[PDB]
């Protein structure tokens, strides 16, 4: 019935998780950003002549 | 004091030969050293 198709429509869920894992293995490439640091020390060299 | 000259009582090494037979010289000692260095930033790394 339309009402039951409607729950259909609901039911099959189990191929968007196919559809977007076929999406990302023909995408694009992937990437691993790194770590930095915080604040830091202000240094330099004094005795120079 | 040389011999059969007229220069006498030498004070420092003449250009003659200071090998004496002698194999090197040799002197002890130990560093001091301070300066920069970038070889340790371990941060900059990929994830896991």
């Amino acid at each position: 019935m339309a009402s039951l198709i409607y729950r259909q429509l609901l039911t099959n869920s189990y191929t968007v998780d196919l559809s977007d894992e076929i999406q990302e293995i023909g995408s694009t490439k992937s990437q691993n950003v790194t770590i930095n640091p915080g604040p830091f020390a202000q240094t330099g060299y004094a005795p120079v002549n | 004091k040389l011999t059969r000259t007229r220069l006498d009582r030498l004070y420092g090494l003449p250009a003659a030969d200071p090998n004496n037979g002698k194999e090197y010289y040799e002197i002890a000692g130990r560093f001091s050293l301070i300066s920069l260095v970038p070889s340790n930033d371990d941060y900059q790394t990929p994830i896991a």
